């Protein structure tokens, strides 16, 4: 993590001038934070070393709940992280609310917990073939499980209760992309409980195996009608969704592939 | 100017007074010649033992600014007195605020309001024979703190563009910038050419106010365009024809006064009636005096009251002029006297000699700072606003070298004392700012925090707000309540947007220590 | 470049007086006197009073406690002619010394819509305790304060209306009698009322120390040693008057 380290120190090296700039430019208490919160490039600086310090606490949270294990979890983490960047930049201009740090800040934790989910789901399949098995595996895994499951259901009736009282304007994104992640945590729940039963029971129980394939493809089709509930309420509302149309069509393909394969066995 | 100066210096010296008071006013100010305190101290005394309206003024100014020679209210005050009584309008000007705002001597109205009567009456026949010219006040504090806005003077390239738009054949381009040439300012210098060949451009399309501005310079005459009242007779009746206001106050103005036709008061009053009907300044202010006169008409004192408010809004300096001299003879409305040295203030600000504090501003600009600041001093002798807060923060920042390092802040600080007593924000909270770190005077909380209060309730300054949340969690001259601190920052975040991010971290660090002090109290 | 007795600015104050036409010239150059010439080449000699060159303070005692009225017993005459009214912007307030703090909306000299209480009579500043800091803010800004509490309800937090009711000293309101100078008030319900008052004006505590001792300054019109046994609102106008009619009379 030499990199990670020096690129946070310079950051932080790069804020500390800007923040002294400022001192230096007027010596007083309001007009310098008055000054920085005007300029443009002393927030972007300021911006940029917020962004170094989530990305400090998600690398010391990988550490803590997987560790390292620096492998195609990192190629799918940022394959995934262009897609959902692309698509969360898409749908923020999908609506007139530009800037708004608090909505950027929303939108950097929703990529966090993605982030978090996928490598999540790369650690199942990791262990479902042959994992290095103990309890600290076990702790982390249902550590990990608890945490995302409780701060996504919070996070979701947040979001149900803003469009009770406000409306469908921009929360309903929030909410469809938590109920999405909802539909990962399910999965990786079943698939992490099915992984234990096939463990402890020493002998294969092959029985099971298929109806842990069958859980699978029902939670497939879940997430697919929960997308295509979300386009017709993004037809519903405004007139045509662009950032979410290239996951349609991904979630289409893999149910599809799901099914025909369901349907050749 | 520069080769100018070089002949004044050398008929200077010892041969006559006109050379030497011009070379000394242009030492002692550091403009078009090398700044010579001393020099122009030695010319001052010698203008003073001999005899001169101006020498004297300058060696007043030089005993009372504390330039050059050592600082004596005693015989500053003789100098100017002098000055005063020998004909000069800058000694004037520099005694009637010497007497309004009580420095140096005993505070009263009355002779305020005599010598700046005197003053505005100087420069209200200046106007009328000449025009008036527009004074671009320009502060340094909100220029420094505030960077990224337009200034008064207009951009060049706004410049460039309106002349694009003019030659193209724009014709409110060519009235716009023939009003500019022939006013001044605002980045053009006033030059009489360009307005009236911008005007004849204009005149050539079917403009009223360019014929109507052609007939005004032809009946007041220039220097360039030589003075023809048929001229002007005919412009003023082609406007007048279309319906222009101002054509409409160029023929009442004509028949008032007989240029180009007889002397008629009733046409003069219908015209005038209808150039104010259209929101007409100059119109307004003609319907007034003629009322207030009684020149064809009744005097009733009401209407020519309301004409002179509506001029005065509108901003025409005869406006105040009049007003001021019916509250102090009490003709019309009741005789006040403060209101009537206020408005005889205002009208003396716009004089020829306001437009130093260009010149001084310039020589902000070319880093030669001594000379802005003792530009910035006589005018803040005089009573500006704009020149006092110049030089309290040239003083301030420690850019101006003629005064001793030791002494900056006392000087810094009663210019900003002043500036304060003329209604601005940003000399309270300056006089807070120097009473609270140090400067200039002993530390003094107590003082730092009743200017801070002052500010925020005569002005409502976020700063202000801020500052006064701050000393109250300090517990800084007041008993140290978090109550009250939570009430000022929640204050100084709805009294402006740009305080939201100070006000939130503030609050933070309050909620902070709160926090801390309920885990130390509590089990 | 060169000192600046401030001290002298803020505490000295002149006023210049030319006389008819006495003789100096030839006297004591004791750096009192200065040499100008008029407009007409006429020479004058302005002699300077004592605090010109050295300044000194003056030798005031320092103020005592008033020996007849107390502060409540020059604030007494006031109950005889409470509720002074005054209309600021869009609201009046009337205060009932003593009484109350009320604030309305006045039109065509009716009063219209709800009336608010500010406050009632709480309890007055006693000047006898100068332990509180509060004394020594009272008697540094010269100012008597009183509190009025337990007033309207406040439509931001709730808390009732207060009103803090000060009064200064002013000879001009001698003629015009009482009444109230500055309404203050954040956008809490806090009021501020600032009265100045004749009636405090002579306790020299609360009376701001003029100390001007306005020293005039004499310009007894100078002659050369050689032609002086040979000649052996109306009052600034008429001061300028005569200042203007002797420079010219000794221009001759």
């Amino acid at each position: 993590m030499f990199r990670t380290a020096v690129m946070m120190a310079a950051s932080l090296a790069l804020t500390g001038a800007v923040v002294a700039h400022a001192y230096y430019l007027k010596h007083q208490f309001y007009p310098t934070v008055v000054y920085l919160t005007k300029s443009s490039p002393s927030m972007a600086v300021l911006y940029i070393q917020a962004f170094v310090l989530v990305f400090l606490l998600g690398k010391v949270m990988g550490k803590v709940f997987f560790g390292q294990l620096r492998a195609a979890e990192m190629e799918h983490l940022l394959e995934r992280s262009w897609y959902a960047v692309t698509e969360t930049c898409l749908a923020f201009t999908v609506f007139r609310d530009d800037f708004s740090p608090r909505f950027v800040a929303l939108f950097t934790l929703l990529l966090f917990l993605k982030c978090f989910h996928w490598l999540a789901e790369d650690r199942v399949d990791f262990m479902e073939r042959s994992p290095n098995i103990s309890w600290l595996f076990h702790c982390r895994i249902v550590s990990l499980m608890f945490l995302l499951g409780i701060l996504d259901f919070l996070f979701v009736s947040h979001a149900y209760h803003s469009i009770l009282t406000r409306g469908a304007s921009v929360q309903l994104v929030f909410g469809f992309e938590y109920a999405i992640l909802m539909t990962m945590v399910l999965t990786i729940f079943i698939k992490y409980v099915l992984h234990s039963v096939d463990l402890q029971s020493e002998n294969p129980w092959d029985n099971k195996a298929v109806y842990m394939l069958y859980t699978e493809l029902f939670t497939g089709f879940i997430k697919v009608l929960l997308y295509m509930a979300f386009m017709t309420i993004m037809i519903k509302v405004h007139t045509f969704p662009l950032f979410a149309i290239r996951p349609m069509y991904l979630a289409m393909r893999q149910f599809k592939k799901a099914v025909t394969d369901a349907i050749m066995s | 100017k520069r080769e100018a100066y070089r002949y004044l210096q050398k008929a200077a010296g010892m041969n006559h007074t006109k050379a030497l008071e011009r070379v000394s006013y242009a030492l002692l100010f550091g403009d078009y010649l090398t700044q010579n305190i001393q020099a122009a101290k030695e010319m001052f005394e010698k203008l003073t033992e001999e005899g001169s309206p101006k020498g004297q003024t300058g060696l007043g100014f030089l005993y009372a600014s504390g330039l050059g020679v050592n600082s004596s209210q005693a015989k500053a005050l003789v100098y100017y007195t002098f000055g005063a009584l020998g004909g000069n309008l800058i000694a004037h000007m520099i005694l009637g605020y010497r007497y309004w705002a009580g420095i140096g001597v005993l505070q009263s109205c009355e002779s305020a309001l005599t010598h700046y009567r005197l003053v505005a009456n100087h420069v209200a026949s200046d106007i009328s024979l000449t025009g008036g010219s527009v004074v671009q006040r320009i502060r340094l504090p909100d220029e420094v703190e505030n960077p990224g806005m337009n200034s008064g003077m207009l951009e060049e390239d706004l410049i460039q563009y309106y002349q694009f738009l003019a030659e193209k054949g724009d014709v409110q381009a060519q009235v716009g910038l023939g009003q500019l040439h022939l006013h001044g300012g605002r980045g053009v210098e006033q030059n009489h050419q360009r307005a009236f060949d911008y005007f004849n451009l204009a005149a050539n399309a079917g403009n009223s106010h360019a014929m109507a501005f052609l007939g005004k310079m032809y009946s007041e005459g220039s220097d360039i365009v030589p003075q023809s009242n048929e001229t002007a007779l005919h412009y003023f009746k082609k406007a007048a024809d279309m319906g222009n206001p101002v054509g409409q106050s160029g023929l009442g103005m004509a028949y008032l006064y007989g240029r180009g036709v007889q002397v008629n008061y009733d046409l003069a009053l219908k015209y005038f009636q209808k150039a104010a009907e259209q929101g007409w300044v100059d119109g307004q202010l003609q319907l007034g005096s003629m009322y207030y006169n009684g020149i064809g008409v009744k005097r009733d004192y009401k209407q020519a009251l309301k004409y002179f408010n509506l001029a005065s809004q509108g901003g025409h300096i005869l406006a105040f002029y009049n007003l001021a001299q019916m509250h102090a003879s009490g003709t019309g409305v009741m005789r006040s006297c403060h209101t009537a040295v206020e408005l005889f203030k205002n009208v003396c600000e716009r004089g020829r000699w306001s437009e130093r504090l260009m010149t001084a501003y310039n020589s902000y600009k070319d880093e030669d700072y001594n000379a802005a600041v003792v530009q910035y001093l006589l005018l803040a002798e005089q009573g500006y606003e704009v020149a006092q807060s110049n030089a309290a923060f040239i003083l301030d920042q420690r850019e101006a070298t003629i005064v001793g390092e030791n002494e900056t802040y006392p000087r810094a600080l009663l210019h900003w004392n002043r500036a304060a007593s003329q209604g601005y924000t940003v000399a309270r909270i300056k006089l807070g700012d120097y009473h609270f770190y140090g400067f200039g005077t002993d530390v003094d909380y107590e003082t730092a925090f009743i200017h801070y209060r002052l500010a925020s309730e005569q002005q409502h300054s976020a700063q202000a707000m801020f500052n006064l949340g701050y000393m109250h969690e300090k517990g800084l001259g007041i008993k140290q309540d978090i109550h009250l601190a939570k009430r000022f920052y929640d204050m100084a975040a709805e009294a402006s947007p740009d305080a939201q991010v100070p006000v939130f971290l503030a609050l933070c660090k309050l909620g902070v220590v709160y926090f801390l002090q309920y885990i130390r109290e509590a089990n | 470049v060169g000192s600046l007795n401030l001290e002298e600015l803020s505490e000295m104050r002149y006023g210049i007086e030319i006389l008819p036409l006495p003789v100096m010239g030839g006297q004591s150059q004791s750096s009192d006197v200065v040499i100008v010439s008029s407009k007409y080449k006429q020479r004058y000699e302005c002699r300077l009073p004592a605090g010109a060159i050295h300044f000194q303070r003056e030798r005031e005692e320092e103020t005592p406690a008033y020996q007849g009225p107390g502060i409540p017993e020059l604030l007494s005459p006031m109950r005889d002619a409470p509720c002074l009214l005054k209309t600021k912007d869009w609201w009046t307030y009337e205060f009932c010394y003593g009484r109350h703090i009320q604030q309305y909306h006045m039109e065509d000299s009716e009063i219209k819509g709800e009336v608010l209480y500010l406050g009632y009579y709480q309890s007055a500043f006693d000047w006898d305790d100068e332990t509180a800091k509060a004394s020594k803010q009272h008697r540094l800004k010269r100012y008597h304060s009183q509190t009025y509490g337990n007033g309207s309800k406040c439509d931001l937090n709730g808390r009732p209306r207060e009103a803090e009711v000060r009064f200064l000293c002013d000879e001009g309101a001698g003629i015009s009698g009482d009444y109230i100078d500055r309404v203050d008030e954040p956008l809490s319900c806090s009021y501020v009322l600032t009265i100045r008052t004749p009636r405090l004006c002579p306790h020299p505590l609360l009376r701001p120390p003029p100390s001007a001792a306005p020293q005039a300054i004499l310009c007894h019109p100078s002659l050369q040693p050689e032609e002086y046994m040979a000649y052996v609102p109306g009052a600034e106008e008429a001061q300028k008057e005569r200042q203007r009619q002797k420079e010219l009379e000794s221009n001759y």
